[PDB]
């Protein structure tokens, strides 16, 4: 045996780096969606003037 | 009776031909005539737009020539418009776009032959050049008064009529005179051609003449403009010299409603015309 | 469960990846939008005008 | 770690070269090494000594082998819960549809020669490869293994719903085998078929089920206005009616109903349609009686309301009176059997993709008017569902450039829209055509065309141009009318939606806060998700009227089959009833979704709600169908009478015989008060059983069924196992007297 915990082992701690990337990906999106929501808030507020 | 929901078909003909007798919308009361199709009972469709000579008495209905009216109509049947009046225009250039008592008169003297009798009113004097937003007017039924307004399905639109929401005159007159909703209509020929037909408006002949000549005034004009920025960027640091410290004691609130950021990022915009016709020069050059 | 993971998490990879064209394209086209209201509450401020006090 | 860093890049280029030659069964070939297949196959099986219960179907399928996973089935404990975990692992990667048909219908060959067939796994794979090669062998298989009690429950939900044209074949491939136990085969077959008992069962516990309250339709006659609301104050009586046929509530006066001669009369008639369905001659005869004198009314409004209240009672019946609703059809009148008729026919017609009603629609749609061409265009796409003509989407589509109306491109475009379903692999390049094209009406269409079509989120790529000309575009149709593709294709995860429609939620238009908020309303619907409810409060103040209109609807697609004790409603239950009380500095049709809006969460009496899918996880057509025709009410609000197609009563069937009703009473493992109904104001720890009898089973959360306990002293249980809810049948354990026979209720506001 030895696969699961040390080959699928490696294979699910590469699985956890790749969760890293995702959190790049992941909190990219979230302050591009940030930066997003105040061009929306200030192109919406002279939508409103 | 029976009541449906109609919106009045606006393309760029009426639109223009609106829009110069806008521009001939002098104070003296002026006088048209809209024509077009009626297919069914809730849609109209307009296509042909001509203006009247003024007249001392203005509008009304003993000022409509109807022998001039017919041969002009009749001159239109003849050639390639063969479309009936649909209804009649008119600006009221200060007092507001709404209709007086005479207007209304020869409105319900004018919609005897056709029950739709589309109206607009025109009015660009007070208008900015920002919005060009019409609207057109309707007239309603007196014995209607018992029974409700408008039983007018499709309350979706009534959203977008409500961008006219002046708090006089809507509302300040909205007893026995209601309006409709306006959408447009453009084809590929209209897209196309009025749209490269704008480009063209907003590019060169030849598209390659006027592109040396910035490229070539960037070292004869643009370098005034270029030490008259760095003056207006070293005028700026003059305070950011002194901002470390308002920023190194409060830290807290926000008082001075400049940016200084996006000013400078405007400079640096206007800064890098030198870049990307440095390019041009290149190929100028090169080839 | 244990093993599932990888593969149910690639849809979370692929609905996530998805997103970075489609910012990229809100934040491309909101600023387009926003110097284009930009420039047509810019172009509202006409010279001819009153001067009160 | 050499060896495992070459065994692990041997293994992931091993299965990346197993996915570039996946998708390329014939034809260029990439030679594969056979020390490849051996080093992977060696160690492999040294993980297939014991499979560790975990990777034998997981690695199986990341090699997209052939025979890979059919040795690991063989010495393997609890083979149900091996092939539920298989299909589970394989219904949430996303598949391609090129291999998964392959791999459940090898998969399928296992059950068939154990001791005894398992009807999760046949019911889990015919919801997705629908081939009549493997029906074939269990609908013949019934005969010869003699056992009338465990056919029912199959044949109920197959019958039920994942076909409607396959069952269209089906019903004549049984049909053919038997006679044209020969006694008992006839009454099998037949009685099978029907489909009428659940609607009898339904009619039934949902006629003695209802609860109304005179607070609710006193808060509408006190909020009525004779312009707008009228149809929203019918439209919700005809909600909370539904089923029940209780017309006693419009038989209190009549000078309410026909006070206008409009549309109100038509919405008032639809909405009775709305109230009483399945009904084969209370229906006719009742909308005869109304005025059966002169044979010549004075609105007719009232006989297109009959027709196309007609065609909402037979919707999807096997007794049609199609027949005799095309010499009904063939009357000459004004727009009334035109629109109400090719509405009430096409519905009626639904799925039966018969030339006939294509050549009588076509030719009551060439007189180029836009209402009977919109109806006719409804009408073609429920009739053409799955039919695919060649000359029919040419014909549409050519028809739509040549006409100036509007009515008549939205009509024709949800008529191409809706058959559109199932050609994910060929609506490519017609989607990919018709994108580009000048219409914003039929750029619409392509969205609206796509979004059944790549149900199941199946393609990520449709996505991108959905959100990019949702951003993109200058026109706002397309961009309100984008987001609801993304939502019927992203319907199955609902907490993935308000993550990335959020930034929706606020838009820069409201036309996309409007869409958006119809995108929470569809993507969270039936379920428990507070990611949009937490934001519905932003939702809910706005200075525009849409945004507030549209979540209103949003908030009251949620709150529906909800308790208060899971979570704290109060808010939006006081910031919705404050909305009929604040009409009076409200807009006009603020008030109209506002009340529409209250007439969702009162719609059946809590007893009957919505549900995007089934038990086994497909989705439902009409459900589909009935909620966007209910979001299409923006252009035309006549058209909201379609969403008592997707209603899907929540409950429990332990009917053993077709004539015999027993007792069914089970235990809940949860607080009894918890699950009560919100009784509302006068206006002038654990439950011994539960209140489910004779079986008039209520309402039941899908969160409730992990905690129901079928009791060991019940006289009777059923031979399969009642885990999660269905529709199952009883097995008579005792098989003596005293079956406990109830009696059968008796005329009145029913047949
Ligand atoms: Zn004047």
């Amino acid at each position: 045996l030895e696969e699961g915990k040390a080959g699928s082992g490696l294979r699910q701690y590469y699985l956890s780096k790749i969760e890293e990337l995702q959190l790049i990906v992941n909190d990219k999106s979230q302050n591009l969606r940030r930066l997003q929501a105040q061009r929306n808030e200030l192109n919406a507020k002279v939508r409103l003037l | 009776a029976v009541d449906t929901a109609e919106q009045v078909y606006i393309s760029s003909l009426a639109l223009l031909k609106m829009l110069k007798h806008g521009r001939a919308g002098v104070p003296m009361e002026v006088m048209g005539l809209m024509l077009g199709e009626f297919v069914d009972d809730y849609t109209v469709r307009v296509i042909d737009v001509f203006a009247m000579p003024q007249s001392g008495t203005g509008v009304s209905v003993e000022a409509v020539d109807p022998v001039f009216q017919a041969k002009m109509l009749d001159m239109l049947k003849q050639t390639g418009r063969p479309e009936m009046v649909v209804g009649w225009y008119h600006s009221h250039p200060g007092f507001g776009c709404w209709l007086s008592g005479v207007d209304i008169n020869t409105q319900q003297s004018f919609e005897a032959l056709s029950e739709r009798a589309v109206a607009v009113v025109v009015d660009p004097i007070q208008s900015v050049k920002g919005k060009v937003v019409i609207d057109a007017f309707r007239l309603i039924n007196a014995n209607m008064m018992v029974l409700g307004h408008e039983p007018r399905q499709t309350t979706s639109n009534l959203g977008h009529l409500n961008k006219p929401s002046i708090q006089a005159l809507i509302h300040g007159l909205n007893r026995h005179y209601y309006s409709i909703t306006i959408n447009y209509r453009k084809n590929e020929l209209e897209q196309k051609m009025l749209l490269n037909l704008h480009k063209k408006s907003w590019m060169e002949g030849l598209t390659l003449q006027d592109y040396s000549e910035h490229c070539k005034h960037n070292e004869s004009v643009v370098k005034e403009m270029l030490e008259l920025a760095k003056n207006y960027n070293k005028a700026v640091e003059e305070e950011d010299k002194m901002t470390p410290e308002q920023l190194a004691i409060k830290n807290v609130g926000k008082q001075d409603p400049k940016r200084h950021l996006e000013e400078h990022v405007d400079v640096l915009m206007t800064s890098n015309i030198v870049q990307c016709l440095a390019a041009m020069l290149d190929t100028v050059v090169f080839k | 469960d244990l093993y599932s993971r990888y593969k149910k998490l690639q849809q979370e990879l692929e609905f996530l990846e998805v997103q970075e064209e489609y910012i990229k394209d809100e934040q491309k086209n909101l600023k387009k939008e926003f110097l284009h209201a930009q420039e047509e509450v810019k172009r509202i401020q006409s010279i001819p005008l009153v001067i009160g006090q | 770690e050499y060896v495992e860093t070459i065994i692990a890049k041997c293994i992931d280029h091993y299965t990346k070269q197993c996915v570039e030659n996946a998708d390329l069964p014939e034809g260029e070939k990439k030679p594969i090494d056979q020390r490849l297949e051996g080093i992977v196959n060696k160690m492999f099986q040294r993980c297939l000594d014991d499979h560790k219960y975990k990777q034998a179907i997981g690695i199986a399928l990341e090699t997209r082998r052939l025979d890979v996973f059919e040795k690991t089935i063989l010495e393997s404990n609890d083979v149900p819960g091996m092939l539920a975990y298989s299909l589970k692992l394989c219904m949430s990667l996303m598949q391609n549809k090129q291999f998964r048909n392959k791999v459940l219908r090898v998969l399928v060959k296992i059950y068939m020669n154990l001791e005894k067939p398992d009807f999760i796994n046949v019911c889990q794979c015919l919801i997705f490869l629908d081939d009549p090669q493997a029906v074939s062998d269990i609908l013949e298989k019934l005969v010869k293994e003699d056992n009338l009690l465990m056919a029912y429950q199959i044949c109920f939900d197959l019958y039920e719903s994942a076909s409607q044209q396959f069952l269209s074949s089906v019903i004549q491939n049984l049909r053919t085998v038997g006679t044209p136990e020969p006694k008992d085969q006839t009454l099998k077959m037949i009685k099978i078929l029907s489909g009428e008992m659940a609607i009898e069962l339904h009619l039934q516990f949902l006629i003695r089920n209802n609860n109304t309250d005179l607070m609710i339709l006193k808060n509408t006659k006190d909020a009525v206005r004779n312009s707008v609301c009228h149809t929203a104050t019918v439209i919700a009586n005809s909600f909370m009616h539904c089923g029940t046929t209780s017309d006693q509530f419009l038989r209190d006066n009549l000078e309410w109903l026909a006070r206008a001669t409009n549309w109100a009369k038509f919405t008032a008639t639809a909405s009775l349609g709305v109230i009483h369905k399945g009904h084969e001659k209370e229906a006719l005869q009742l909308m005869a009686t109304y005025l059966p004198k002169d044979t010549s009314p004075g609105s007719a409004y009232q006989e297109g309301g009959g027709l196309y209240a007609l065609g909402l009672i037979h919707a999807n019946h096997g007794g049609d009176i199609i027949d005799y609703l095309l010499n009904q059809l063939k009357n000459a009148s004004n727009d009334i059997v035109r629109h109400g008729g090719s509405l009430g026919l096409g519905l009626a017609a639904m799925g039966t993709a018969r030339q006939d009603v294509y050549d009588l629609l076509k030719t009551n749609l060439y007189q180029d008017d836009a209402v009977t061409g919109e109806a006719a265009g409804l009408a073609l796409g429920l009739v053409m569902l799955g039919s695919k003509n060649a000359q029919a989407i040419e014909d549409m589509v050519g028809y739509a450039q040549e006409t100036q109306h509007e009515k008549i491109l939205r009509g024709l475009a949800v008529g191409i829209a809706l058959v559109m379903y199932g050609r994910m692999e060929e609506a490519d390049a017609l989607i990919e055509s018709l994108c580009r094209d000048k219409d914003p009406i039929l750029r619409r269409s392509g969205m609206y065309t796509v979004a059944m079509a790549y149900c199941g989120s199946g393609n990520n790529k449709a996505i991108r141009r959905l959100l990019h000309v949702a951003v993109s575009d200058v026109n706002d149709d397309v961009r309100r009318a984008a987001v609801e593709s993304l939502g019927f294709i992203l319907f199955r995860t609902p907490e993935q939606c308000p993550s990335v429609v959020s930034l929706l939620s606020e838009s820069y238009n409201p036309h996309v806060r409007y869409g958006a908020a119809m995108a929470l309303g569809i993507c969270c619907a039936g379920t428990g998700n507070k990611e949009a409810i937490n934001l519905l409060e932003p939702m809910t103040n706005d200075p525009v009227n849409y945004v507030r209109q549209g979540a209103l609807i949003a908030s009251a697609l949620i709150m529906i089959q909800q308790t208060e004790i899971t979570c704290p409603k109060v808010n939006q239950f006081r910031q919705l009833y404050s909305k009929v009380i604040n009409d009076k500095h409200d807009d006009v049709m603020a008030k109209f979704g506002a009340i529409l809006a209250q007439g969702i969460l009162d719609a059946g009496g809590h007893n009957v709600t919505i549900s995007l899918q089934s038990r086994t996880g497909h989705t439902h057509m009409p459900s589909v169908v009935g909620v966007l025709v209910f979001t299409q009410f923006w252009f035309w609000f006549p058209l909201s009478h379609f969403l008592s197609l997707a209603y899907t009563p929540t409950c429990v069937i332990g009917l053993n015989k077709d004539l015999k009703m027993p007792k069914v009473q089970y235990k809940s493992n949860c607080k009894p008060s918890t699950f009560a109904y919100p009784a509302p104001l006068e206006v002038p720890s654990i439950t011994a059983k539960a209140k489910k009898k004779e079986k008039n089973p209520a309402r039941v959360m899908p969160a409730q069924l992990k905690v129901l306990t079928m009791p060991e002293t019940c006289r009777y249980q059923p031979f399969k196992p009642l885990s999660i809810g269905g529709i199952i049948i009883l097995k008579d354990t005792s098989e003596d007297i005293e079956e406990l026979v109830e009696p059968v209720a008796a005329h009145g506001p029913k047949i």
